[PDB]
């Protein structure tokens, strides 16, 4: 039962507009690749964009509280 | 070679000069200073700037085309 | 007091390249120190990330 | 694989120009090195004495070195014994031959942490993000449950397990050790291992700017004063007739 | 290198007379499932990935 | 006829202590030299440090 | 009479930097000669101290360097002043060659050619310099480049193995480079003295390109102090790098000890060669690329025969001013390209900048000159 | 000049470096030897001036 | 190589493995002696002949 500032901050950050759209495009592709078989368009890219938008905002807010 | 006294021939030209301990080192430094620099900039922008923005445009484009060429949609 | 300052400074210390040099060397001594104080004092004030750590971990 | 993502810019307390390192944060980071990485990561260029002026005290430093057995020189029999560990000792640890890293893991060399921050691209930022941004595979690619997944890593797929939440701990005056708060520290320590001079130079740098901020105008005025004569010279042409 | 059935067929289908250094794949290997080469690039000596 | 040669007015460039034709430049020579020499003295001190 | 004038030693000094008649004219672009001199002794001075500690064997190559920055007192500023001094040296070098081209200073055949030799020399010097710490980039940058000579017909092989001291970039290859990187800056300095000897025959050129014999001033106190001030600036630049951004111009990859089987994906030479690297790979030929890369620097020696204007300086010629900066910009493109992977846009744009560089020098500038003459009724 | 408390590792690399740079300075100083020598020309076995038979 | 570990070794490496590294090594060593012989001869001539008046 620990305090994980990363997870606390990730939640509110992972929410925001930019991230929704990328997570949206992610799930879109997720299911696209899930509902196909013998496909190789492998859904890696959409994850990264989501991380960028998320992690950029993760940096601005994080350390501010970190002890 | 070289040396003063043997450089070249000159006649009829007077030169008035002043001891540095008598004048100021920065007369109207900003007063006349800035106007001049603008003037010099103006005098040269059209010759210096254009190739640089041309590079700049080719730089940002070339960069975008690189990044956007490494993703795929259909096919 | 103001003109006579630069003046006296020239009179008593600047003509003779001797004194002129005697002063810059002597002036370099005091300066080197006073600069290192203020400079370090400045480096400290913008920080305080080490040294006051000592008051804690030891003192024995 | 052949696509990548670049680290964000975390507001380190030494990212600033005239900004010293947090020494309290270098300790925690050291500790992070001693238990976790030290069994997989070499740090050949740092020694116990190096820590003295930095974090710990003289005595503190000794005891830390004395908690391992080294291998001092040969004696009379052409031998090789083992020793408590001095101060002159470095941190040469894990495996003898390089391939012993390999055999232990599977190929895979856990590169020495003496120079990491300076040797990746994105300093502590890349390491911190690789340590912290550990995540789960999207789709269409399976690893080999050996080659764990990482987005902040070239090929997004590669080798190291996330030992960053597995929590150890020992902060004398105490601090909670989350994944993140333990990462800043190993990174804040990894900077200093790659650049122990960090703080000293920035002090000189401050002096360098202060000095130059005095010398520069001064030399200018000296040069202005001598050129005076040419700047104000007036010409007149007086030909005959 | 252990080549799969797919790679073997691909090198056999290569239009040989268009090559910079004309050589059929089967005169560069003894066993079609194995290719052995020096990791030295013929241009300036770097190692091919 | 070389008598038509007057030195151009320099008021535009002169230090303030030397603006008056009415008055000696002797009075301010020290101060003027004082000023410029202090500049070099300080410089050397800087370079020295 | 006066000792400064007649003592067999001082004469030199006096006629070189005290009484030497100089144009009242020369501007900041003329400071680079003295800064190049300062860069030289600086590289020699710090470079020496670095050699009192660096050891030249693969076993301790990297190690000694680390030993320097951590254990050796202030070995770090020394190490960084050295590294950054090399970059400062190249900045001034390129600025110097810039001033020469813009202002027509190259009409001094000998002075300029000695300068081309100074260029190749400081270049050859620095290529070897960076192989020393035996970093990934060192070994690899050392491998990529050396091999280039392997394109020379019938002999490239034998030659490359000969300067290698084996069949690869081995132990022989490191000590060798240490030795040459030590002796080259001394020869540089002597050749720079001949640069000055020849330069002193004519005196300096100036911004207008018009002869200035009619308005010469003594080098001291004017250009001793204008030279002092500009050195302080070079110290600012230099110190800003070592004391704040020491690795900014350096690859992080060279901080990882060499490994002959590794081979980074990244693989580029130091910034000061990127433009030439670009030009080289823009050609899909072993011999072509290398030949073209050579022609890329050795063309500085073609410049004088391509002079076409009736005026020496470019100050009064706008078609040429435009072409000049296009040349600068085109090199900046070349730098940029060379720092990028050989893929997508970059290939063809890199091949364009290449042809352009050559068109701009070998044809566009000479032609603009003829037109500008025609426009003046000359 | 030892780089320690004895003739150590510091002491060997040091000497290598100086033994490399000294002969270059020797050579420049030898040029000044010749510069100065050339002011007078060579002396000769008799010690008598030879301008009369150069 | 200039490190105690290989100092002696490299020198031996030179004379045995390095092609003709031995003549080179010996010409070097003996050249130093030849240099001193000439040096002493030179200072000799100077003193005997009064060349030092320069
Ligand atoms: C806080 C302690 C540790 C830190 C800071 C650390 C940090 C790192 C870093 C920065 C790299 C190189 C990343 C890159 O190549 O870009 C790395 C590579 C690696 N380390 Fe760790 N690590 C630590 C503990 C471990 C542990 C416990 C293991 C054992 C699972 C481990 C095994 C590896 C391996 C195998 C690699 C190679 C990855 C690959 O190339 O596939 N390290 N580590
Ligand atoms: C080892 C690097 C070099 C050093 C130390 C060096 C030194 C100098 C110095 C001290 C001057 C005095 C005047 C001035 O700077 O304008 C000068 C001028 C000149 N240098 Fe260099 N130089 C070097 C490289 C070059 C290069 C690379 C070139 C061109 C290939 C070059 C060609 C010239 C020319 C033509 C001038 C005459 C400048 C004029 O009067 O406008 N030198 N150099
Ligand atoms: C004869 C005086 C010189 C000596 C004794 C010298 C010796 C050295 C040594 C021992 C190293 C390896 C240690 C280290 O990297 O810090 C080195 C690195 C280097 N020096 Fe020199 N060198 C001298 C002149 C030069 C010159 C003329 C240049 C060209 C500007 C130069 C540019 C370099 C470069 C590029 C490196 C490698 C990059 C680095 O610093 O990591 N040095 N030098
Ligand atoms: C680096 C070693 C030296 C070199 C390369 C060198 C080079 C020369 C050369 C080329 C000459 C031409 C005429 C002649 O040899 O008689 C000369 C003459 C002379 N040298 Fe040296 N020399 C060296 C050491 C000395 C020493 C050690 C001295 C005495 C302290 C010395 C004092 C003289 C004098 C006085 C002459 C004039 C000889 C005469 O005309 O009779 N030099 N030297």
């Amino acid at each position: 039962e620990l305090v994980d500032p990363l997870t606390t901050v990730r939640e509110q950050c992972e929410q925001l507009e930019k991230c929704v759209k990328a997570r949206e495009r992610l799930e879109l592709c997720d299911e696209r690749v899930s509902s196909r078989s013998q496909t190789e368009e492998d859904c890696t890219e959409e994850l990264l964009d989501f991380l960028h938008a998320r992690d950029h905002c993760v940096a601005h807010k994080l350390f501010n509280s970190l002890k | 070679g070289r040396q003063f006294g043997h450089l070249t021939r000159v006649r009829h030209v007077i030169t008035y000069s002043l001891s540095p301990f008598e004048q100021r080192a920065f007369p109207h430094y900003f007063s006349k200073g800035i106007p001049n620099v603008l003037r010099r900039t103006r005098a040269c922008i059209l010759r210096v700037a254009p190739p640089f923005v041309a590079f700049y445009l080719v730089y940002t484009w070339g960069t975008q085309e690189f990044e956007k060429s490494k993703r795929k949609n259909p096919a | 007091v103001a003109p006579t300052l630069t003046a006296r400074l020239y009179s008593l210390l600047f003509r003779r390249t001797s004194t002129f040099a005697l002063t810059i060397v002597v002036g370099a001594l005091f300066f080197e120190r006073a600069f290192d104080q203020g400079a370090d004092a400045i480096y400290e004030h913008i920080n305080e990330g080490k040294l006051w750590k000592h008051i804690k971990h030891k003192y024995e | 694989s052949d696509l990548e993502l670049h680290p964000p810019s975390y507001p380190w307390s030494h990212r600033g120009l005239l900004s010293s390192l947090d020494h309290t944060s270098i300790r925690r980071g050291f500790q992070v090195y001693k238990q976790v990485c030290s069994s997989c990561h070499s740090m050949d260029y740092v020694a116990y004495r190096h820590l003295v002026g930095v974090c710990y005290t003289e005595d503190e430093a000794k005891a830390l070195a004395e908690e391992v057995e080294v291998q001092d020189g040969p004696n009379e029999d052409g031998e090789m014994f083992m020793r408590p560990g001095k101060l002159s000792d470095y941190f040469p640890k894990p495996y003898p031959n390089p391939e012993a890293a390999r055999a232990a893991n599977n190929g895979a060399l856990p590169p020495d942490l003496s120079y990491i921050v300076r040797a990746r691209h994105g300093g502590e930022d890349y390491v911190f993000s690789l340590l912290t941004g550990y995540c789960e595979p999207p789709t269409g690619v399976s690893l080999r449950e050996g080659l764990y997944f990482n987005p902040y890593f070239p090929g997004q797929a590669i080798g190291m397990a996330p030992p960053i939440y597995n929590e150890v701990l020992e902060f004398d005056d105490g601090t909670p050790a989350t994944m993140s708060q333990v990462a800043k520290d190993v990174c804040t320590f990894l900077r200093w291992a790659a650049e122990p001079e960090h703080d000293h130079r920035k002090r000189m740098g401050l002096k360098m700017l202060l000095m130059m901020g005095l010398l520069l105008p001064l030399v200018y005025a000296m040069k202005r004063h001598k050129w005076s004569v040419l700047k104000s010279r007036k010409l007149a042409y007086r030909p005959p007739k | 290198r252990h080549r799969t059935k797919k790679e073997i067929d691909q090198e056999a289908a290569v239009e040989v007379s268009q090559l910079r250094d004309p050589q059929h794949d089967l005169e560069r290997v003894k066993k079609p499932e194995w290719v052995i080469l020096i990791g030295v690039c013929t241009h300036l000596g770097c190692v091919p990935i | 006829s070389h008598t038509d040669i007057k030195v151009p007015d320099f008021s535009d460039y002169r230090r303030p202590e030397v603006l008056d034709s009415t008055k000696s430049s002797k009075e301010s020579s020290e101060a003027r030299k004082g000023f410029s020499y202090l500049v070099t003295a300080t410089t050397t001190v800087g370079v020295a440090y | 009479t006066n000792i400064r004038k007649s003592h067999p030693l001082m004469k030199i000094v006096n006629n070189a930097f005290i009484d030497l008649p100089a144009p009242s004219n020369i501007s900041s672009w003329w400071n680079f000669g003295s800064l190049l001199g300062i860069c030289l002794i600086l590289q020699i001075l710090t470079g020496l101290f670095l050699a009192m500690h660096y050891t030249s064997d693969t076993t301790t190559a990297f190690s000694s360097v680390t030993h320097i920055c951590r254990d050796v007192n202030y070995g770090w500023i020394i190490r960084y002043m050295h590294a950054n001094g090399a970059s400062m040296f190249f900045i001034c070098l390129y600025m110097h060659v810039g001033r020469g081209l813009y202002y027509g200073s190259y009409t001094f055949l000998e002075t300029w050619n000695i300068g081309v030799i100074l260029l190749l020399t400081v270049m050859a010097t620095a290529f070897m310099g960076y192989v020393l710490p035996w970093g990934q980039m060192s070994f690899w940058g050392a491998t990529v480049i050396t091999n280039l000579l392997s394109a020379i017909p019938y002999i490239g092989t034998n030659l490359v193995e000969w300067i290698w001291g084996g069949f690869s970039v081995d132990k022989a290859t490191l000590t060798r480079f240490f030795a040459f990187h030590f002796i080259l800056p001394f020869i540089i300095m002597a050749i720079a003295m001949v640069h000055l000897l020849f330069l002193h025959e004519t005196g300096s050129n100036n911004p207008t390109g018009i002869s200035s014999d009619v308005d010469k001033i003594p080098f001291h106190p004017y250009y001793t102090i204008k030279d002092i001030l500009g050195a302080l600036l070079l110290i600012l630049a230099l110190m800003l790098l070592v004391l704040f951004a020491p690795d900014l111009l350096g690859d992080p990859d060279n901080y990882t000890p060499a490994n002959p089987l590794n081979t980074p994906p990244h693989i580029k030479p130091e910034w000061y060669f990127l433009f030439a690297y670009a030009i080289l790979r823009s050609i899909p030929n072993k011999l072509g690329g290398v030949l073209a890369l050579a022609f890329s620097i050795l063309i500085l020696a073609l410049i004088p025969l391509l002079h076409t204007s009736k005026q020496r300086s470019m100050m009064f010629r706008p078609l040429s001013q435009c072409l000049f900066w296009a040349l600068v910009a085109d090199l900046l493109t070349l730098t940029w390209i060379g720092g990028q992977p050989v893929e997508h846009p970059y290939i063809t744009i890199g091949q364009l900048a290449s042809v352009l560089y050559f068109l701009l020098i070998l044809v566009l500038m000479p032609t603009a000159g003829t037109i500008e003459n025609k426009l003046l009724k000359w």
